[PDB]
């Protein structure tokens, strides 16, 4: 019944940035404001997670998990052999389709591949995965993905779209959401992966710009 | 179904796309969304008419858009739309919930693509939209309803309706989705078809 | 569902200045083939009518609007015209909305006045949908919409039109359980109206 | 909703908030949910059968003399939750409630909708009779911001009315004012 | 779907439609509704039968002698009854039984008989087959009948049709008598016979 | 909504690439037809989950059917069969060369090979169109009084390239869930050619 | 239950089952399931207990106010028009008439047999054979296969024998034989040597 | 569904009808529904279309097993006794044997006819005339009035033939006749000619 | 409860139980199930009968004539049609009718006939009617098989006994022929026939 | 029900009320519903698994030593809404909810039950970081008073456990001491 709702990502020129916001909702009661969705897996990979938040816990257990024996009798465990974001996504695909006791969450997995390779896929407790230049999660799948298809409409979009383009598109998409949706918080993290700087987790970021002026002429 | 209406400075414009679907079928690939209630007065949604004329007659005055509201959820009320236009008061932008609800708003959105225009309505909206500007921004909702929402597809239909002027409706006002020409003519000889019988009816 | 317990399919195209109108001629109950005769189109003058759906109304619809254009005729003195005939059958079909009729009916004809084809068909919402193209009807709907959306060109002869017309009724009716025991097709012209039964499959 | 009568020392002051969601979508975030159903009687819901009560208090009005605020209770009974707020200079600013069963309590403040659930024990602990008009609005701004604080369903701009001797004043409040309370 | 199965002087004649419907639409007009277990066995449907010929090729090598009609219809349906809407007959001849066939059905029923016919065009196969069956059928004469007897149902219930394959089972093993299309058979048996006169053409 | 024709020493397998949920699209470029290698090509459309599970069994399958038989080419017959052993809610269809070297399309147990065969949402719009424009159903020869059908020749690939995009240019029309792109990917004696033609996105 | 009708060259045949089955036993062996609505017209029905006979005798009164009221026999055309209204109406009224019929005449103006079946819902089609319910299922292959439009009174009363034959052999029921009613240009008979 | 039985003097007589039907048609008209258990003993069984044969084929095997094993044929006090525990258990099993059976057996240690009604439940009663299902509305009565424990075998057949002639008047369904067995001391016979 | 009425060459022989009963409870065993609707009609139950006799009387007030078994079952086969378990016969005599019966049930049903029985027992009764009955009856052994007829659907049917009231319908009117205990009368059955060789005692 | 926990400048005071209700019907007006699972860690239902986490807390306190707070809502979420208060010199005071959904939040302070709900907006204006003991028992007498006052199965009397480094001290607040707040 403890459940989080929005994550958006697109991939860019150079990486992927996803984004969701630091809310858990006991049904109608906006009842945690501090819950953290978004899960770096390392300097390449960022899972962000929607839906129930005790399976969320869960899958970050797990994600854990796989950090730990990876390392394992491993020596490049810290270069060469380490988690590849398809790794995880397999992984992760793996483990949503053998408890569907289906694990009441959507995952976007997002990452760089070692080779370059911008590495952006879902999955949900039904085992349904897909992959696009635009994810996005619950409420926003309907609202959010419209805006960022307008920056990346097609794959041939994907290397025209540069870092701050994406960053304040992303940001307008957390704005409207907060307009729009009920269940949704002020307060969200983001992360880029890029693949020149790696992994820059940004934390409590604010919705800000709102416009409600128009409301004393209605 | 992809209904939008934006207030702008001088006026409203509303827009619609034109799929019908029965299912997943598209049933009617150039419906027309828009309806006129008066001259002035436009509705879409996802007797009232002539009820407003008579009165119009009756009264020898323009129908108000509040008259047209009104009669519309009285007539739901007793058994989503957005009603807007210009009338002696100003131009109006009004919802309908089919359960008997109303509210106004600056710009509305409808339909199953109602979230992907309103997407394109909340992050390009502002107060003092010339008319050219709100036609653009109420085409680029539809437009957005249309490429990411199955149900809606097509083209745009717009009416602008300007408070010191008639109504302009455009239908057709853009056609993104034109068919391309198919590969090869599949004319068939004459004869193909096995024929019983021929007949002339006597209409 | 009461359309799907008799079957049948309608689909009515437009060519250069003509128009056809086609109609399988199976009557069942459900998987039970009962009758190769029960013609869905019925024409009212030169205005050609095909209804599907529940073979119960088809008839009472039949009836129906035979005394309406036999009333309207005699008061007008002039007969009923395609476009005034499709406002008809909606305003009929709207009478008994609640508690409808389980139809789906498809007007086919040739204005006289302005002599140029018309086609238009009714929608679940009661929508009137006027086609440049084709309607088609039943329940090989879906079938019959690909292959009319492929077979399909602009500004058919009569005797190209004839061909593409009974070949997209055929190969749809091959491939609805319901629809089939023969086909009739009327291809209406300013002058004269040519009904044709086709050859096809029995089972 | 999170709706918010309170009879004060001058009148009565009757807010809300501005959001309407149909589930987790927020169908309009501006909207005005305070409703003059008469020239001093402003009723709240937590529309139709408004403009039947608006019909039916014009009818008394003309037949009878201005209704009071039981009298638009009353109308509201006999169609038929509502809080009722209104003023006149017999009565002075007066609250009544109607909740679902359809009973009638007159009161000295009132709250309806959703979000008065959660701010039944800061509204008890806060209230005091016959506060000036600045505390009657630092009161409701408080108990309305929590309210939507805490309810996922109400939200936007806080509206009040200040209904008084004086005339019928409208507020509005932005969350850039009271969400920092 | 409509099989029929029947014996005669001359061995047994199956006879099966084509069609496949989801519902209204009529997915395919060429399935093959008899599996040929054995050159002995016809298995006739209205993953199983894949088991019944593993098991039938595992009796084969182990015992002297083919397995028996009986034996192959009794494991058909403990199967079905283990797992109890599906009618099948297994038809084959055996040195020991003769032309044999077994009716079995998603009941778990076992019938031994000479005639039977399943599906939902079924009433209308038994319709000719109890008016034109005789035991001294000749081998043309039965074929025809059973390709008849399809030919109504297939004409009368409309999630029967597309085509007949015949088979006929004789001491030999099983012969395919080919495929005939419902649309070319139709026709060709009006005018032939003159029968169904309500139909135009 | 996926389709496969055999034809004269060449098969092909399309499909279109978008993907959906409810009334929402998920991607537009989600690709639906695999080229399995041995000059295989295949698609197991329905319920997602369970086809991407029937597809990684059966390349389980037949690597260890390589590793068994010294890496042959499988065989189309061997790989219909062990899908049907394997098999969800999926409508398989694979295609490719038969023994013979003759096109061969077989559709998903109780497999089925099959002329030519079409799946998914749209398969209703399209297939007619298929039967009456390669096996030339309700066609007879101009002139005999419908006595003498019109005969079943040979489609080059180029023809049935042309009758595929036309199809699934019908079915983005006319269906919603059918169109964002084109995936044919042809079988020959050469090997598997892949090509991608553009749809209507609305 | 069942109810057939064949029209052959110069008469209509309508045969209906005797039996009459209230839940566990048969009450009646005898029964007649068929009104003279016309000197020249018969209506066979079928159908759910009471509505059968309530209908039927609704409609006889009111074929026959029609005739003494215009002094004229009703074609079986205009019979069975005015009983699909009756049964179009009713399946859209608080309680329909769940009754399927056989209108079997004879056309005394137009001096040629006809026979209708009409459907609880108001389906009417004019048929060479007819049957309703399961009855069809058995009947109509042989009719297809034996039926001539020429046949004589004779010929189509062995078809109905070889159509009686078989719903006897193949249905589940007992519906203890059937009576047959032959309308003709002379009237309405009963072939008692059935 | 027809199963009847009736003890005299010196035999037990089952009479089982001859139709199998499934669904809209009848498939056989003439399957025998008895099966030997024994020599002397002999058990006709009805109900759901499965479960009849399979429960009558496994207690066959099961008391061929005690007879071989045992190198004595089992008196039909202890069959009924063997099939009543069957049934018991099954009808607090994950899936029952919906079956009732008759077991009509001759006891050679004591020369005296056997006939025992048991139903799905494992109600075993030991009776001088029985009948499964609606079968007993019927016959009940008549054997009550004509039944006498010294009948010989003619006039047990006798009374069988009038039970089957009542219920071939009143039952509604056509249970195309019934195969009759006696159980005698010589064993057990099929009566052609009935 | 079982009712049964039979025409014979000497009238009508009406004959039913007593008993009545709510679930296993017993309430009653001397439940009056016949109307006397008129000296010449009798009803038989299985307020209806209260509005059949009122207009009954009407009727022979207005009309000179009596009114007749037709009219009367089908006036209570309408008024039980408006308002569609139950099962009834109208029994009596009309000089331009002779001795009728006709059967009326809850979905509507009217049947003219010579025999019917009604009620839980009604098989058991058909079983002793249809095998003893004649035209040719002598009232007395008319009477007897009336009264054996329901006692046997007394004996096998567990919600019917109590006792057994004869009428019979002559050409001048009903006769009550009184009140049979059916306890008094299985024995006597038994003693005098020999019948119910099961029954102990 | 009407329990709260808060954490405080010495540690953690769990408080709860005393009613317990089976339809309106009061069940026990005196429950003490404070269950110690382990020396200072206290648990507060929203009973045999209760008793099934003290077994696995001691057979964990036998082996791998004594157990933290987090082990004993780890232990809890593994066995299964529960709050988990408790203290030890490293961590000091600390609280977990774990709510329906079976999720755990570490959370300064936290309240559950019904009662709950009509004391969202009050604790969250009233509460304040590392309070005093006197403070902190001020602030859960009012709030649960209020909850009290509104939560018809919520009442009696107000039992609190302290939890300090200088050990466990219980408390008890009868109706005539809360009810005047």
């Amino acid at each position: 019944i403890v459940t989080g709702t929005s994550v958006i990502s697109m991939k860019y020129d150079n990486g992927v940035i996803i984004a969701a916001d630091n809310l858990g909702s006991y049904g109608s009661l906006l009842r945690f404001n501090g819950v953290e969705r978004l899960i770096p897996v390392g300097d390449n990979t960022v899972v962000g997670i929607s839906g129930d938040i005790s399976d969320m816990q869960h899958i970050e257990r797990l994600l854990k998990d796989l950090v730990t024996e990876n390392a394992y009798d491993n020596p490049l465990a810290d270069a060469e052999e380490a988690l590849e974001p398809s790794y995880i996504f397999e992984y992760l695909a793996t483990v949503m389709y053998q408890r569907r006791n289906p694990l009441w969450n959507a995952i976007i997995v997002a990452g760089v591949q070692s080779n370059g390779d911008q590495f952006l896929r879902y999955v949900n407790l039904l085992g349904v995965t897909y992959s696009s230049p635009t994810l996005a999660t619950g409420f926003g799948a309907h609202m959010a993905n419209p805006l960022l298809r307008k920056v990346v409409d097609r794959e041939s979009d994907i290397p025209k779209t540069t870092v701050q383009v994406a960053e304040e598109a992303i940001v307008n998409a957390m704005r409207v959401l907060y307009y729009r949706d009920a269940r949704s918080s002020r307060n969200f993290s983001l992360a880029i992966i890029d693949k020149n700087t790696g992994l820059t987790f940004k934390k409590n970021l604010q919705v800000e710009n709102m416009k409600w002026d128009f409301a004393k002429d209605i | 179904t992809t209904i939008v209406g934006v207030k702008f400075n001088n006026g409203v414009v509303i827009a619609a796309d034109t799929r019908s679907t029965q299912g997943p079928i598209v049933a009617d690939k150039n419906c027309a969304k828009l309806h006129r209630i008066s001259p002035k007065i436009w509705c879409a949604g996802a007797l009232i008419g002539s009820n407003i004329e008579l009165h119009s007659l009756y009264t020898s005055r323009e129908p108000r858009v509040v008259s047209a509201l009104q009669m519309l959820k009285q007539h739901l009320f007793k058994y989503y739309l957005i009603v807007a236009g210009v009338d002696p008061t100003g131009s109006h932008l009004f919802s309908i919930h089919a359960h008997g609800s109303t509210d106004v708003g600056y710009y509305l959105s409808l339909g199953s693509g109602s979230l992907a225009a309103m997407a394109v309505l909340e992050s390009h909206w502002k107060q003092d939209l010339t008319k050219e500007e709100a036609i653009k921004l109420a085409s680029d909702a539809i437009q957005a309803g249309i490429w990411n929402d199955l149900g809606s597809g097509s083209n745009v239909d717009v009416c602008v309706m300007e408070i010191g002027k008639d109504a302009e409706y455009l239908r057709n006002y853009l056609t993104p989705n034109v068919r391309e020409e198919k590969q090869k003519s599949y004319k068939f000889p004459r004869g193909t078809t096995a024929v019983l019988k021929e007949s002339i009816v006597n209409i | 569902d009461p359309s799907s317990i008799n079957g049948g399919i309608v689909v009515a195209m437009t060519g250069k200045d003509c128009v056809a109108i086609a109609c399988d001629l199976r009557l069942g109950s459900q998987s039970l083939g009962v009758s190769n005769k029960f013609e869905k189109i019925f024409h009212y003058g030169h205005v050609f009518l095909g209804i599907t759906g529940l073979a119960t109304d088809v008839t009472t619809l039949n009836e129906m609007f035979r005394y309406k254009t036999n009333l309207y005729k005699l008061k007008e003195e002039r007969a009923i015209e395609p476009e005034t005939f499709t406002q008809l059958v909606s305003s009929s079909l709207y009478e008994r909305r609640f508690g409808p009729y389980f139809v789906g009916p498809v007007v086919a004809g040739i204005n006289s006045k302005s002599g140029k084809p018309f086609i238009a068909g009714f929608d679940l919402i009661g929508c009137i949908d006027e086609a440049k193209d084709f309607i088609v009807s039943g329940t090989a709907s879906d079938q019959l919409f690909g292959m009319c959306e492929s077979l399909y060109e602009p500004n058919l002869e009569p005797e190209d039109l004839f061909e593409t017309i009974s070949q997209a009724l055929l190969n749809a009716a091959d491939r609805d359980a319901l629809s089939g025991w023969g086909a009739v097709v009327y291809i209406i012209k300013k002058d004269e109206v040519v009904k044709r039964y086709l050859k096809m499959r029995q089972d | 909703t999170s709706i918010m009568a309170v009879t004060f020392k001058d009148g009565v002051i009757l807010g809300a908030d501005s959001r309407t969601t149909t589930g987790a979508y927020i169908a309009n975030r501006v909207t005005d949910k305070l409703t003059r159903v008469h020239d001093k009687i402003w009723c709240c819901r937590s529309q139709a059968i408004a403009d039947i009560v608006q019909y039916h208090l014009e009818l008394y009005t003309s037949q009878y003399g201005t209704p009071s605020t039981e009298t638009a209770a009353s109308v509201f009974k006999e169609l038929c939750g509502i809080i009722v707020a209104g003023y006149d200079d017999k009565n002075k600013g007066e609250v009544y409630t109607i909740p679902l069963g359809g009973s009638v309590h007159k009161l000295p403040y009132a709250i309806a909708g959703s979000g008065s659930t959660f701010i039944y024990g800061y509204c008890d602990k806060n209230f005091r009779e016959n506060m000036s008009k600045e505390e009657t609005v630092d009161f409701i701004k408080h108990s309305l911001s929590q309210a939507i604080k805490w309810d996922g369903s109400s939200g936007g701009v806080i509206r009040m009315v200040v209904l008084t001797a004086a005339g019928v004043e409208r507020l509005i409040f932005y969350p850039d004012e009271y969400e920092q309370l | 779907t409509t099989t029929l199965a029947f014996r005669f002087q001359g061995g047994i004649i199956v006879a099966v439609d084509s069609r496949a419907t989801a519902g209204n639409w009529v997915a395919s007009q060429t399935v093959k509704k008899v599996i040929e277990i054995n050159p002995f066995l016809l298995g006739t449907m209205a993953f199983w039968e894949t088991w019944l010929g593993s098991q039938c090729r595992l009796h084969e090598l182990r015992e002297k002698e083919r397995i028996s009609v009986a034996a192959a219809s009794k494991i058909l349906s403990n199967l079905v009854y283990q797992y109890k809407s599906m009618g099948t007959m297994i038809c084959g001849y055996t040195r020991k039984e003769g032309p044999t066939i077994y009716y079995v059905d998603s009941d778990g029923t076992r019938l031994k008989g000479d005639i039977f016919c399943v599906g939902s065009g079924q009433t209308f196969a038994y319709g000719v087959l109890d008016s034109n069956y005789k035991w001294d059928l000749s081998v043309e004469d039965a074929l025809y009948l059973g390709k008849r007897s399809i030919l109504a149902a297939a004409h009368r219930d409309a999630y029967s049709g597309g085509s007949v394959n015949l088979y006929h089972v004789t001491e030999d093993g099983w012969i395919y008598h080919g495929n005939h299309d419902v649309g070319e058979l139709f026709w060709k048996v009006k005018e032939e016979e003159g029968s169904f006169n309500n139909v135009i053409g | 909504t996926i389709l496969g024709i055999a034809g004269e020493d060449f098969a092909v397998l399309a499909g279109d690439t978008r993907n959906i949920t409810d009334y929402s699209i998920n991607s537009r470029y989600e690709p639906k037809v695999f080229d399995c290698g041995d000059n295989i090509v295949m698609s197991a459309n329905g319920f997602a989950a369970d086809g991407d599970a029937l597809v990684k069994r059966f390349k389980n399958s037949v690597k260890w059917y390589h590793f068994d038989h010294n890496d042959k080419k499988l065989s189309i017959n061997s790989a219909a069969r062990n899908i049907q052993h394997l098999l969800y809610y999926v409508h398989t269809i694979i295609a490719g060369l038969d023994e013979d070297g003759k096109g061969a399309v077989y559709s998903f147990g109780s497999y089925e090979r099959e002329q030519c065969r079409a799946g998914g949402a749209a398969a209703s719009l399209i297939m007619p169109f298929l039967d009456n424009q390669v096996n030339f159903k309700n066609q007879y020869e101009p002139g005999t009084n419908g006595k003498v059908k019109k005969p079943l020749k040979y489609l080059s690939v180029e023809e049935v390239i042309k009758l595929v995009r036309d199809s699934f240019t019908s079915a983005t029309e006319r269906h919603i869930q059918v169109g964002d792109g084109l995936e044919i990917l042809i079988v020959t004696k050469d090997g598997v050619r892949k090509e991608f033609y553009e749809l209507k996105r609305d | 239950d069942i109810i057939l009708g064949i029209r052959v060259q110069d008469s209509v045949i309508l045969a209906s089952s005797k039996a009459v089955t209230r839940g566990i036993s048969v009450l009646k062996d005898s029964d007649d399931k068929t009104r003279q609505l016309s000197p020249h017209t018969l209506m066979s029905f079928a159908g759910e207990a009471g509505d059968t006979v309530q209908f039927a005798e609704y409609i006889q009164a009111n074929i026959q106010l029609y005739s003494i009221r215009e002094d004229y026999e009703l074609s079986p055309q205009a019979v069975s028009s005015f009983v699909r209204q009756e049964l179009a109406k009713s399946i859209r009224s608080r309680r329909p008439y769940q009754v399927n019929v056989l209108i079997g005449g004879y056309d005394k103006k137009k001096n040629k047999p006809e026979l209708y079946q009409i459907d609880y819902l108001g389906t009417k089609v004019e048929l060479p054979y007819g049957a309703h319910g399961y009855s069809g299922f058995y009947t109509f292959s042989l009719l297809d296969h034996h039926y001539r439009p020429d046949m004589t009174t004779e010929e189509g009363l062995d078809l109905l024998k070889l159509c009686v034959q078989e719903l006897e052999k193949r249905m589940p029921m007992d519906f203890k034989g059937v009576i047959v009613k032959i309308v003709d240009k002379d009237g309405i008979r009963q072939v008692d040597d059935f």
